[PDB]
């Protein structure tokens, strides 16, 4: 939903799809996607809970 | 037209990716460039130079290809994610 980039699996975060970790290259920036998606989901709680 | 001979096998990983129907493999610089160095005086990349001294990358990106119609190959110059069809002429950005 309002969390899922369009390319990508809806419902798992994977560390070797480019859509995902949005072009990381090396695990020093590949980990910063996740970090990003963990606040991107965060958010969602926020407007569903409310 | 041909098929590139089989080397062996110790084929390079490649992630399957349902998602777009796309696959991701790391090739590197080295590979972007010799293919680069592939196309310029009017040679082949798919399958020409079977005893190649970085054969297996190029091997495994053809077949990938076929297997997958927009594989996601990112190198390491700039680590961008070339397209298949962005692919399929072997010049990536710039250069002669």
């Amino acid at each position: 939903g309002m969390t899922l980039t369009p390319g990508s699996k809806a419902g798992v975060f994977d560390f070797q799809d480019p859509i995902d970790i949005r072009g990381a290259r090396w695990a020093g920036e590949s980990f910063k996607a996740l970090l990003f998606q963990i606040d991107k989901e965060a958010v969602e709680i926020a407007r569903q809970t409310g | 037209a041909k098929v590139a001979p089989e080397p062996e096998g110790e084929l390079p990983y490649v992630h399957p990716l349902p998602h777009r129907s796309s696959a991701y493999i790391w090739c590197g610089w080295w590979v972007m460039d010799e293919i680069q160095k592939m196309t310029e005086e009017g040679k082949d990349w798919k399958t020409d130079d079977p005893d190649s001294k970085y054969y297996l990358h190029r091997y495994t990106l053809q077949k990938m290809m076929k297997d997958y119609p927009e594989v996601d190959v990112q190198e390491s110059r700039n680590g961008y994610i070339i397209h298949k069809t962005a692919l399929e002429t072997g010049i990536i950005y710039t250069y002669p």
